[PDB]
RNA sequence: AUAAAU
């Protein structure tokens, strides 16, 4: 869980970030609230334009699924009723897969969720709560639950999982499970052992995340 | 195409739907408007034509050839239709394209024997249509141009033997020398149905008030398929009595040779 | 009106009340099929519902939504 | 405080749905019912027609024109699904999947919507990850065609050679049409595709003497072999939802979950949902979870697994008979 | 292709008594729908027609309705897209006389016809012409089921590649489609298709009465 | 009895004019087209003729509506769940349920959802709200209330998402219908707190809307039950 | 004491706290919770019974609020008002013609599209188009709000602009006065207008404020102005 | 009543 992130790296965007886990590096940008196209307009809420760009080649139907899952996470996070008839552009440019993209899209999705959240924070958009996402996998022989697996670990996996939780109260209370994307097959005992150990390492991550946020931002403030 | 008020259209209908039918111009129900035709102006192509109507309607046809294996290439004559400032996809374009390809099929209204080179190879003919301007259904306009173009087309002459089954010689053509494409291009006439009257070469304003229309092909001195009823407009389309359909076929059957005669001049 | 009779009468006569035979080669049986529902008991076995009964569930809710004001 | 006597403005059932999708749902959930007149865990009946559109529909009379290898017609409730499987021959010089083209008809012309894009990829990704179609099952076992001089036509193929090898490869193209949509339709498209994949025949291929002029490589118009896929990995789709309803219920002399989401009211107002592809063996292929409207308790996940397993048993039984 | 999944582009495709069944109103996605299945000899045709409308067009100043028809390939990819547009243009030339357009000003009616299947058997030592009367039958049913006002029932028949559509009890013609075949079949085709029209008409009227009942 | 009870589209019902003999005097029955019928022209043997023809498959119902007597009969065709109801269209004087799409300073534009019938029952107009094919309407600031027509704060009257029952004064242009909530039975009917984020609110006072759940009170234009 | 979103609040539920930027009052649960990340600033007045708060956080996308000073650009003219956009890709704001000194229904203001104006936001609703007025009552008898002429405008994050307008301990205006004479308009929408007698001085001010905006350093800013005004000399 | 409805 030794992730590294930077905030406010882009000039011509309201908010931006660069999240890195292992190899997987994703840069995200957020502009909003701004004037929406007629087909995008929502009478009462904010409209989200979510774009995902791959590390190699052009955007295909694969990234269209990454956009859809990322939408399921970001939508309830943002206090959309604050911006009626308005638009918020959210663009993710995956710079480095950190995994065999021909087989997996696990780490890229989690990194996009974390980066998008950070970019929304930087942009100063109304959020109902906080959020964190981690990729999880299960081994073929050992059947161990590995949090933040490497590319080599994924090759020899039986199932791959994306978990994104909604946190409140100083990152101590799990408000809800925004997204759980499990591909593979499962046993109940392993799942809750995963959730128990997973919650611990997530809580450690938030604490680290809070440290990073304060350290960088405080010199800017008075 | 043309936009007319309700008053103008009714007056036009009265003028044309009358028992002694009168064109707004004054034409007779079988008189065509004057056209101009240019041929053999594209040296890069095997044949070419350019037709200009009286209302400024202009169409350009080009004829190119290509040696193909007639055992794998079923269609030996491909018609392609285009309009600058117009998308290719449009309903009108594809319909006319589909229609024209049927009019000039290999074994329907065209002597495809004159395209054969050897046992195994034949000449594929590409008929490219470019409609610069048009104010009505250009199907008959294009037809006249294709006719003129195909009657002034010159194809390369073969030198090598014509038996690929045995000796199998590569198709070679003698330099300079060419043979004129002897063929009988069909014509496509379009009629307008206003009440109980039938008009040859419908004008723009005439087509707007017409109840229906007919597209009748013509080849070898007789009526031939494709024959299609067509709505010239979409606001005044009505069903027609069968005798009108038989009247139209009869009308073309007697005035077509006159058109061909004025068109057959080299 | 008499003209109506000869033409109208002729037109009415023509149909002949001809018999109709019903069949579907493939699509017809499956596509026009009305909506249906099933319920899985504690046994894990599926259970069917009478068509009349299913409607009753509909008409009972409509009465419980309209009339039964609180 | 205020104590107030006032009347809530009531609307007809069909007007209440147009006015508010959430309000029309809450009034239903208060009586233990749904806008589609079903209970909390009540699903939709499923009736299918397999191999009706395929060329291998009839044993005696085989279609010479039809290029469909496998087919399936499905209708769950109001929504109708028509799946057709086509093929290709590709030279080759762990598991794979098929390439689906879903066309959801809403009565609007234009390009493919984001719905059709995601589903096509979701069907391709799930099949690829559920390990249904191995790359070895797509291997083309060719043959030879030797012709007598008008004396006879001879065709020869060898079973033994292919086993020893243990090489043209098959590619399965799919097209899924959707009529009468009423909600989340990914599950319907998956189930129809699964039934279609259960019955696929791969025609044998061979070449008449030819030289690497133009040479046409051809498949046989009659002989074919059934596609061998892992039945142990075969899964089925079902959708579930989580929501909370405020309204009070009268009495005459704590979260709730809904199974198989349908109707606009449920698709629009329920933001906590669960999607499962479950297998009869009890191995599970995939799980889709997203909570956006309410908390997702672990007790509700378990019910979904049980509900999904039950659905798999039901779907599996239908396939057998 | 970044829109759909076409798969490998380096690959190649595969290389190798009149009876009617009518059903309408089985689609809740549109305003009117129809299912037409016909089996003759070894040849059979099943197509679905979907009608959406009449729906208002913003800013439209048209004093009458606007009909749009599009044919689609449901399963078998046989008919060319160019030919589908041609029939569509032919079909619209028919129903613009059939549909009472004066009833729907500033409005438009979209008609989708899905040719899910046609089965053709040919013996070895036009084509779409035979499907045309079934498309007309389907649309006329789908329009009447939708609530669209029709001046008369539109029906047709196919005789030796010569299709001709009738209304007002065969007294007049709303469409004529002739391809190939043979000459001097004018009087014959008009009489044979008129029988097919009357047959298709009564079954169409009975269909509405049945489902409507 | 002379005319068929049920007519399919294209079936002849009755001629243009009609008459009968009773009480030693000719009574003239005047047949007029209605919903489901269309007066068209048919000619036989070179003779022109106008007759009432049904355009919808339904049972047929007649009803009288208004020396020598005088009469008027209304001929119509009624179909006979799914409801379509196209004949129904917003006309001057009708009551219409609408939903607020956007708020401006001098006016408030909405979209038409359903229309009130006549003797409650309503006619729901089915359309896509994510396209714009739905009929749009505009409520002027002067048409908000009869009380103080000049100065009216639109923010304190309506709200994005709130349901408003109004009456259409006129068609206007193709873009916006004219809507007035001047009378007592017109105004915001259904609404929620904080643009729909909070709980349901009910109408108490004509210019005040409260919520008996969170105790929230927002200023709206409320109607009377 | 940095504050993060979803952070617990010490204050008791019965006693109200006045809303501040960063602080959000949930319309559904009625709870008061922070939604922005930064430093919490709270002011208490009297022995007991009243409170106020907000969060100083780094944001750059302006959201119109009552009594906020903003610098806008009038893109276009409507029938009764100007269309002015405070910020790029941001909703338009409604400026009344009658919102000027000596206004009349007969004579419209002479402001043309492309002019800079100093304005204050009068009425700003979340679900309604915002409105600004050239003259603000609160400041004094005379607003001092008039369309700016020439000069140069500077992009700046909302925090930097708020500190420049309300904080007197901010050395930026002082260190610039130690180098040249200049007039400055400060907008809460993150816009700073600077104008000198000579372009080289205005340019020097632009470059300093930009670096100051970038640098965010008290010690650096005094030096920054030194090297900037120096560099212009040689460049001359 | 000194220039009205982009």
């Amino acid at each position: 869980m030794s992730v590294q992130a930077e905030i406010g790296i882009l000039d011509h965007v309201d908010g931006s970030s660069e999240f890195v886990s292992q190899d997987t590096k994703v840069i995200c940008s957020v502009t909003g609230p701004i004037e929406p196209k007629a087909r995008q307009e929502l009478p009462t809420q904010l409209a989200l334009e979510i774009i995902v760009r791959p590390a190699k080649g052009v955007a295909t139907t694969r990234e269209k699924v990454l956009e859809d899952k990322l939408r399921a996470v970001l939508t309830p996070l943002i206090t959309r009723h604050c911006y009626p008839r308005q638009l918020c552009q959210i663009t993710c440019q995956i710079l480095e897969s950190g995994e065999d993209e021909a087989e997996f899209s696990l780490r890229e999705l989690s990194c996009c969720i974390n980066a998008a959240f950070l970019a929304l924070v930087d942009a100063g958009i109304a959020l109902n709560s906080m959020c964190a996402s981690i990729p999880i996998a299960i081994i073929k022989d050992t059947s161990d639950i590995i949090v933040d697996p490497t590319a080599e670990q994924l090759k020899i996996s039986l199932s791959v999982h994306t978990l994104a939780l909604e946190f409140v109260n100083g990152g101590k209370v799990v408000k809800n499970v925004l997204l759980l994307d499990s591909n593979g097959d499962f046993n109940e005992d392993q799942l809750f052992s995963l959730l128990e150990l997973g919650e611990q390492k997530c809580q450690e991550l938030v604490t680290n995340i809070r440290r990073i946020i304060q350290d960088n931002i405080s010199p800017r403030l008075v | 195409h043309m936009s007319l008020s309700v008053a103008e259209k009714s007056y036009l209908y009265d003028s044309l739907a009358s028992t002694p039918s009168i064109r707004p111009d004054g034409r007779l129900p079988h008189q065509f408007r004057p056209i101009e035709i240019f041929t053999d102006f594209l040296p890069s192509s095997n044949g070419s034509s350019r037709i200009i109507a009286s209302d400024g309607s202009e169409c350009i046809v080009s004829i190119k050839s290509k040696v193909v294996d007639h055992h794998v290439e079923n269609e030996l004559l491909q018609v392609d239709v285009d309009i600058a400032g117009q998308r290719d996809d449009a309903l009108v374009v594809e319909t006319i394209t589909s229609l024209l390809n049927k009019v000039l099929k290999s074994g329907s209204g065209v002597d495809s024997s004159k395209l054969q080179l050897t046992k195994k190879y034949s000449f594929k003919i590409f008929v490219d249509v470019l409609v610069i301007s048009s104010h009505s259904h250009p199907i008959s306009l294009i037809s006249f141009a294709i006719y003129s173009a195909l009657n002034s087309t010159y194809l390369p002459k073969l030198i090598s033997a014509f038996d690929d089954l045995e000796v199998e010689e590569l198709p070679t053509f003698h330099d300079y020398d060419m043979v004129k494409l002897d063929i009988n291009p069909p014509l496509v006439f379009i009629l307008a149905v206003v009440g109980n009257n039938m008009l040859l070469d419908p004008a723009a304003n005439e087509s707007e008030v017409a109840n229906n229309g007919l597209i009748i092909s013509w080849s070898n001195g007789k009526i031939t398929s494709p024959i299609r009823s067509v709505a010239l407009n979409d606001s005044n389309v009505k069903s027609f009595k069968p005798h009108l359909l038989k009247q139209g076929l009869a009308m073309v059957e007697k005035y077509a040779p006159d058109v061909v005669r004025s068109l057959e001049n080299l | 009106m008499e003209r109506f009779s000869v033409l109208c009468n002729s037109n009415i006569s023509k149909s002949r009340a001809k018999p109709v035979t019903n069949s579907s080669i493939l699509l017809g049986k499956i596509l026009p099929r009305e909506e249906h529902d099933i319920a899985y008991s504690k046994d894990g076995l599926p259970n069917k519902v009478k068509t009349e009964d299913i409607r009753i569930r509909a008409q009972n809710f409509k009465s419980a939504l309209a009339n039964l004001e609180d | 405080l205020e104590t107030i006597e006032i009347h809530p403005i009531t609307f007809p059932p069909e007007v209440l749905a147009r006015i508010s999708p959430e309000l029309s749902l809450q009034r239903h959930l208060s009586l233990g019912i749904r806008p589609c007149l079903r209970k909390y865990e009540e699903f939709r009946d499923v009736a299918i027609e397999n191999n009706t559109l395929s060329r291998y529909a009839d044993a005696g009379n085989i279609d010479t024109k039809n290029n469909i290898l496998g087919s399936n017609v499905l209708k769950s409730g109001k929504t109708i699904v028509i799946t057709s499987i086509t093929g290709g021959i590709i030279e080759e010089t762990n598991y794979a999947s098929v390439y689906p083209v879903v066309e959801v008809e809403r009565g609007r012309v234009g390009a493919c919507t984001d719905e059709e894009m995601t589903i096509s990829q979701k069907l391709h990704d799930s099949i690829l990850h559920s390990r249904i179609l191995p790359k070895k099952a797509l291997k083309v076992k060719a043959g030879v065609r030797s012709a007598n001089e008008d004396g006879t036509f001879s065709v020869l193929y060898p079973d033994e050679l292919e086993d020893d090898t243990l090489k043209w490869s098959y590619v399965l193209y799919a097209k899924i049409v959707v009529l009468s949509r009423t909600g989340p339709v990914f599950d319907l498209c998956w189930n129809s595709l699964m039934y279609a994949l259960q019955s696929v025949k791969l025609p044998r291929a061979f070449i008449d003497e030819r030289a690497s002029e133009t040479y046409e490589i051809i498949c046989d118009q009659t002989k074919s072999v059934p596609l061998m896929i892992n039945a142990k990995n075969i899964a089925f789709a079902s959708n579930y939802g989580i929501v909370e309803l405020d309204p009070e219920c009268q009495l005459q002399n704590n979260t709730v979950l809904i199974a198989d989401l349908d109707t606009e009211a449920e698709e629009t107002s329920i933001h906590s949902t669960i999607s499962i592809l479950a297998a009869p063996s009890g191995n599970y292929k995939q799980l889709t979870l997203m909570g956006g409207g309410a908390k997702i308790t672990p007790e509700m996940i378990k019910r979904s697994l049980l509900l999904s397993r039950v659905r798999a048993d039901d779907l599996s039984t239908r396939f057998n008979i | 292709d970044r829109r759909r999944l076409l798969g490998p582009a380096a690959a190649k495709p595969m290389a190798f008594e009149q009876e009617l069944s009518l059903h309408t109103g089985f689609i809740e996605n549109c305003n009117g729908s129809a299912l037409v299945e016909a089996r003759s000899l070894g040849h059979q045709t099943s197509l679905i027609s979907a009608v959406y409308g009449p729906r208002s067009i913003r800013g439209s100043f048209t004093s009458q309705g606007t009909i749009s028809i599009q044919l689609k390939n449901g399963l078998l990819e046989k008919y060319n897209t160019n030919e589908l547009k041609e029939v569509s243009s032919f079909l619209m030339g028919i129903f613009n006389s059939v549909v009472n357009l004066s009833r729907y000003p500033k409005s438009g009616i979209d008609i989708f016809v899905y040719l899910t299947y046609d089965k053709d058997l040919t013996n070895n030592p036009s084509q779409i012409s035979s499907l045309i009367p079934h498309c007309i039958t389907s649309i006329t049913l789908a329009l009447a089921d939708a609530g669209i006002e029709l001046v008369d029932m539109a029906g047709a028949g196919e005789a030796n590649g010569t299709v001709v559509s009738f209304i007002k009890n065969g007294e007049e013609i709303v469409g004529f489609w002739k391809d190939d075949g043979d000459d001097e079949d004018l009087l014959e085709c008009l009489d044979r298709c008129k029988e097919q029209y009357n047959r298709y008409r009564d079954l169409m009227i009975s269909c509405l009465m049945n489902q409507e009942t | 009895f002379q005319f068929p009870e049920i007519a399919y589209p294209g079936k002849l019902i009755c001629p243009q004019y009609g008459t009968e003999n009773k009480d030693g005097e000719d009574i003239i029955f005047n047949y007029v087209p209605g919903p489901g019928t269309k007066l068209i022209q048919y000619e036989h043997n070179g003779r022109t003729l106008e007759a009432i023809t049904a355009t919808l498959v339904g049972t047929v119902r007649c009803e009288e509506e208004k020396r020598r007597t005088v009469k008027n009969i209304l001929v119509s065709v009624l179909p006979g769940a799914n409801n379509d109801f196209a004949n129904n269209l917003p006309k001057e004087g009708d009551i219409v349920l609408t939903r607020v799409t956007r708020l401006s300073l001098q006016r408030a534009n909405v979209e038409i959802l359903a229309v009130e019938d006549k003797p409650a029952t309503f006619s729901v107009s089915q359309a896509s709200s994510d396209l714009g094919e739905t009929f749009r309407g505009i409520i002027r600031s002067q048409d908000v209330r009869s009380t103080d027509r000049d100065r009216v704060k639109v923010i304190e009257c309506f709200k994005p998402g709130d349901i408003v029952r109004a009456q259409v004064l006129s068609l206007g242009d193709g873009t916006n219908y004219y809507l007035t909530t001047a009378r007592n039975d017109l105004g915001v009917v259904f609404a929620r707190a904080a643009n729909g984020a909070g709980g349901l609110m009910y109408a108490t006072d004509w210019q005040m809307m409260t919520s008996p759940v969170t105790g929230a009170t927002e200023k709206r234009k409320c109607a009377k039950p | 004491t940095f504050i993060f979103p979803g952070d617990s609040f010490p204050v008791d539920p019965t006693t109200p706290v006045k809303l501040g930027p960063g602080i959000y009052c949930d319309p559904n649960t009625q709870e008061i919770r922070p939604v922005n990340t930064g430093v919490l600033h709270v002011s208490a007045k009297g022995k007991s019974g009243v409170q106020t708060a907000y969060i100083d956080y780094s944001s750059k996308r302006y959201i119109p609020s009552v009594n906020d000073f903003v610098i806008g650009v009038i893109i276009g003219t409507f029938s009764d008002s100007y269309k002015v956009s405070l910020q790029n890709f941001s909703s338009s704001v409604s400026l009344s013609y009658m919102a000027f000194p000596n206004a009349s229904k007969k004579n419209r203001p002479t402001l043309q599209v492309g002019d800079l104006v100093y304005a204050r936001v009068c009425t700003a609703e979340k679900e309604l188009e915002a409105e600004i007025e050239c003259f603000d009552s609160t400041t004094g008898r005379d607003a001092g709000f008039g369309i700016l002429e020439d000069g140069m405008i500077i992009d700046v994050n909302l925090n930097f602009a708020r500190q420049l307008l309300f904080n007197n301990d901010f050395p930026l205006l002082k260190v610039l006065a130690a180098h040249t004479k200049f007039e400055v308009a400060i907008g809460l929408n993150g816009k700073i207008w600077v104008k000198c007698e000579e372009l080289s001085n205005t340019l020097a001010c632009y470059r300093t404020i930009m670096e100051c905006c970038q640098k965010n350093d008290t010690a650096a800013f005094k030096d920054i102005a030194k090297r900037q005004f120096k560099e212009i000399l040689t460049v001359k």
